[PDB]
């Protein structure tokens, strides 16, 4: 959208500077589409909270009509809104039409855009990958955001009535839907793959319609992420990169917002580059780059049929999958992931609980009701945590386990603590052997000691990424895929900073 | 009745339990608001501020039983509820009442507490054991014969205490016992929730028995001036709840 | 409405002065709404009792006569009828149209007669009708009309139940009842007799028809509803809960433990909730989903979602609002399916909160398990606390308390019994809350912050100083609490400071 336009343009020096009287400190500046939108970061000594300020080229109330009304003959272009037509081509249309300063016509051409191809109004919101979350309450009712780093912020952008009703019938559209005080409420995902509650009229919603944006914009926490916050030390991390590629089942448990997901995430890009993976969530978050993968996304049946997890997984277990990742286990189709375990299906999931203990609890128990005898086709458990001291903020796998199986007359789950946390020196202490390095010499055929071999040496790749700097998800999951397909000549251009 | 305490008139087919209540019903404060739920009429009351509901058949349309009308009823959250009888699953949501607070009063087919209880444990009725905690008290009425002798008496007052945790449960203190073989009613026991109505008025037991021998009396002189009818013995009852003094003074002076 | 009319008055002093003969001896007299309603508390000495009297402008046998004559023209019109139209510009299609009818038929009424004849326009057209008195007085709680020929019966914040002179008969009360019913979208008749609904404002509404299922005629009962969010200063003010409970309350909605309050139909659940709800951190996402819009917050970063009989219901509006991040999700009270949903938002890190219609903790765990909620024994670990309401009646005086707070450990590893801390308890006999013991749930945050239990505790006593001192202050209204609490989350000592120094 961006790369189309900025070039069209004439003028660079687009957008004036922000000015905010005392009592209003600027805390960060940033870009967000240079040269025509930019985000300020405003403090407020009164109320110790931080501002979002989204600046756009700044116009005259006489450009104000002016430029509205260029774009009230513009409108008139069906050729134009056409999505069916490829951005590129649609763009040079409005450019042409507007033929029938070398300043004003730049920072004009970005509204023009910014209504036809962008997300209008709310576009810098859109554009900027700092802001996850949007949220317009109300009618007059400034938007608030959540930024990256700042969190819940009130923002410089509102919609009045009306301006807001166009907005709710904008987002609805691109969704596609259709809003209507028959059908007030709108589930959907928008083009750019994001959720969108959004409410018309005031029906529903009192304070006036309203929508809410959150951005599937996450950058996943890389492995190597992981050792740098001394959350898993490299060596536990080559153990489970092994334990991974042999399918090893896994479900990362811990209290809510001590790391969970993040980890799982993290670990999952430890899969082998031509593996068919298939997830299953209530709702987009987990990230990876990897190709042959299937994303399912649960639906809530708003105004159309439920699909829920159980719906899904049993309808992918179906197409035989390599590895299979359920967001969390939160009922039914905690049993059919279970099953596929008891299979072969290299299954990996979260579950809200503390200890192993609860972790059963949870699992046996009604709405998951997973029966007795079925846990033992769970290899690993990893427990997470969260301590903190001073502003001392710290997510530590908490503890390793390996579940070894059931026993017949029993207290039944086999459990193997290969490795603790210990939170007064902060470190991992090895409490076991990892038992299930044995189940691998049984599978490749080797022996124990080969294996462990390969591990120190995984371990060694781990950690010279991480001198190298090497963090991005992206780039990280090109030097493990790297290291599948050659360990080699992976682990040589790793050590010659190639 | 006056401190909401509320209670049950259990006894044998025929045996009095409804007009007891109804007897008994007569001695609810002027002002109150009460509502009564029955299968069909039987509770007259010389009462204003007062909603009778009536359970419908539904012979042709909607039926609305006892348990749709006291839902209904309790929610207007009155402060005296009436069931006629309770014969299945509304006594749930009475009990419920109770717990509550709403002094509530009904009649339950049974020969004495052991009987009751059962009863209104098991299905139809099906009340949680540990819901009879709020039950006050539970009169036990009879029929009794010998010649043309056709005697009714209540032949005890059970002040249901509460439950016992690790139990038997159900802690009744018997007040008082009827001996058929004298006819007399023996006290047995302490009236110990007399007790509990120190503690609600914030009076002294004395005190309360105080009043109580001068209700007695007001009742006794009733008697003595023949005021039988209802509605000129609510008209009395009602009179000594808005100013006891006026009202015993008129009592002992024929008026 | 009334501020409408008092425009349009044309007059004032249309209002008499009643003859209330001996055994009868006025107590209390007080506008409603001047220059034409009042109160007059009486007492007939003789019954030692008072008697509500609903003081309406005085008209003659001829005069009511008339008026109701352009009623019935009046009434053909739809607009000035219809309640999707703006009070206001129906309020003069009304003006503007008793100018036609009045000019046309060539007639002038006087300057008062019209300041009385508009006042009962408006009544029987936009307020309550017979009622609207009670409707309006601030003091009446409860409105209770018993059947055909009886006298509607009142509960006064200052005298408690009360026999009032308002009395309707039949016809006039099927109406009545009809409309109060109508009024509430929802639809009576001999078919269906009985409605359970809630007047546009809010009021809850109780009716019957005929006397099909209710002998002694058609019946209703209202519960008004207040106006104005009573805030957690009220609350310590008023007894119902104390400064230290409410102070712990506080660091619990901040931290995020989810809490259900508990109790009787018409106990103060709803408001309780709404006052402790005050205490969300300000730039927060909150998310309220209701049957019935009754929460009023001072918080700007909020949605407020409502919903609707036809269809959208709870259950749809809650998965909904859960796919996206919002910070603090109310319910108002979960009724049925739903339930389940509300204590998986808790399982998932959403600080959950709802009102729930039972007596005992014993009850609510038995409602919250059973069919139509349906919440599995295994998620109820997920509750932190529980509050419990009671509404304490003796003599001509009610007590709205706090009759309980429980704490939800956790879900015991024997006969997965639900561990549960009772810290504090209301004790009818002084009316005096006791602390049976400790907060245990100020461990789980002592931990969330890494600093000590004591630590908490203290940051606790702070809090309640500071509501005390709100308090000592005079700031009751929620507008200027929530402006005040939202102070001290921004900066504690800086607002400490202010507090104590006046500012
Ligand atoms: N090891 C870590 N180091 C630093 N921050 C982390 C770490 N793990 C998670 N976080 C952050 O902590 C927050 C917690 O989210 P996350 O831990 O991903 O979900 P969770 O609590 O496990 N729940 P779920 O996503 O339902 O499994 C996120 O904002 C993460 O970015
Ligand atoms: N104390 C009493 N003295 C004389 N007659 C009585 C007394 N109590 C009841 N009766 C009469 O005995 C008959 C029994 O009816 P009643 O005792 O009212 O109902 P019940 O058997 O208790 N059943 P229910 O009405 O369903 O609770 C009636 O005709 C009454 O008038
Ligand atoms: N602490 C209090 N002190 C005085 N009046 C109160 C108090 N709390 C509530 N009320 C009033 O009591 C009535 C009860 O209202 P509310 O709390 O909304 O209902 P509830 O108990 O939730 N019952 P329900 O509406 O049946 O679910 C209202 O008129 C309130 O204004
Ligand atoms: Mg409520």
């Amino acid at each position: 959208h961006y790369d189309i336009l900025r070039r069209h343009i004439r003028s660079e020096d687009l957008l004036e500077t922000p000015e905010f009287g005392s009592g209003s400190r600027i805390v960060e500046e940033y870009w967000i589409q240079e040269p025509f939108t930019k985000a300020i970061i405003v403090e407020n000594e009164d109320e110790f909270r931080n501002v979002y300020y989204a600046l756009e080229p700044t116009v005259s109330s006489e450009e104000a009509e002016v430029i509205s009304a260029l774009y009230d003959d513009l409108k008139k272009i069906l050729v134009l809104q056409d999505v069916s037509v490829d951005l590129e081509e649609r763009a040079e249309v409005l450019v042409r039409a507007i033929e029938k300063t070398d300043n004003f016509y730049s920072r004009m051409l970005y509204y023009l855009f910014r209504d036809f191809f962008g997300y209008g109004l709310i576009d810098p919101l859109m554009e900027d990958t700092n802001v996850e979350d949007i949220s317009c309450d109300g009618y007059n009712i400034p938007i608030f955001i959540y930024h990256q780093k700042y969190g819940n912020v009130e923002t410089n952008i509102v919609l009045d009535q009306e301006k807001l009703d166009r907005m709710v019938l904008r987002l609805t559209q691109r969704s596609g839907k259709h809003i209507s005080i028959a059908n007030p409420i709108v589930d959907a995902t928008l083009p750019d793959g994001s959720r969108l509650q959004a409410t018309f009229g005031t029906e529903v919603t009192p304070r006036g319609s309203s929508f809410t944006i959150r951005k599937f914009t996450i950058e996943p926490l890389t492995p190597i992420d992981l050792i740098e916050k001394g959350t898993v030390p490299s060596g536990v991390l080559a153990y489970l990169w092994l334990a991974i590629e042999h399918k090893f089942s896994a479900i990362v448990v811990g209290e809510t917002a001590s790391g969970k997901t993040t980890t799982l995430n993290a670990i999952m890009m430890f899969i082998p580059p031509d593996a068919k993976v298939v997830s299953i969530e209530d709702t987009r978050e987990i990230k990876l780059y990897h190709e042959n993968w299937i994303a399912e996304v649960t639906r809530t049946g708003m105004g159309e049929g439920e699909i829920d997890m159980y719906d899904l997984l049993r309808a992918a277990l179906r197409q035989r999958p390599d590895y299979i990742i359920v967001g969390e286990v939160r009922g039914r189709e905690a049993q059919t992931l279970f099953q596929a375990m008891s299979t072969g299906h290299a299954s990996y999931s979260t579950l809200h609980a503390g200890d192993i203990n609860q972790m059963v609890y949870r699992l046996e128990s009604e709405p998951l009701k997973v029966p007795r005898s079925m846990l033992q086709f769970l290899d690993i458990a990893l427990v997470q945590t969260m301590w903190v001291r001073g502003n001392t903020r710290l997510r530590r796998t908490k503890e390793v386990n390996e579940i070894l199986g059931i026993d017949p007359v029993d207290k039944n789950l086999l459990v193997n603590q290969f490795v603790k946390w210990d939170p007064k020196e902060d470190k991992h202490i090895e409490v076991s052997m990892p038992k299930k390095l044995e189940k691998m010499a049984d599978f490749l055929g080797v022996s124990v000691q080969e294996v462990y071999d390969e591990m120190l040496s995984r371990k060694r790749y781990l950690e010279l990424m991480l001198k190298r700097g090497i963090r991005n998800y992206k780039e990280v999951t090109r030097y493990i895929h790297a290291y599948y397909r050659n360990p080699e000549l992976a682990m040589t251009k790793m050590e010659e900073g190639l | 009745i006056e401190h909401k305490f509320s209670a049950i008139v259990v006894g044998e087919t025929a045996s009095g339990k409804t007009t007891t209540l109804n007897a008994i019903m007569m001695f609810i404060p002027p002002d109150a608001k009460v509502v009564s739920i029955e299968d069909t009429r039987e509770i007259k009351l010389y009462h204003e501020n007062w909603i009778a509901e009536v359970t419908r058949t539904g012979m042709g349309e909607g039926e609305i039983d006892m348990y749709d009308l006291l839902r209904a009823a309790l929610r207007q959250r009155p402060d005296y509820i009436i069931v006629g009888e309770v014969r299945g699953r509304e006594a749930q949501t009475l009990f419920q009442a109770m717990s509550t607070g709403h002094a509530s009063y009904s009649t339950l087919h049974a020969g004495d507490i052991n009987q009751m209880v059962y009863r209104l444990e098991s299905e139809p009725l099906k009340v949680p054991r540990s819901m009879l905690q709020f039950l006050d008290i539970a009169l036990v009425q009879t029929m009794w014969v010998r010649g043309n002798t056709r005697l009714r008496r209540t032949k005890e007052v059970n002040e249901i205490l509460g439950i016992d945790p690790v139990d038997k449960n159900l802690l009744v203190n018997q007040f008082v016992k009827w001996d058929p073989k004298e006819d007399k009613h023996i006290e047995v026991s302490m009236p110990k929730k007399l007790e509990k109505m120190a503690d609600f008025l914030g009076v002294s037991v004395q005190e309360v028995y105080d009043e109580m021998l001068s209700r007695k009396r007001y009742l006794e002189l009733m008697l003595k001036r023949g005021i039988r009818n209802y509605k000129e013995v609510t008209r009395y009852i009602h009179a000594y709840y808005r100013n006891p003094e006026l009202a015993m003074t008129k009592m002992e002076e024929g008026l």
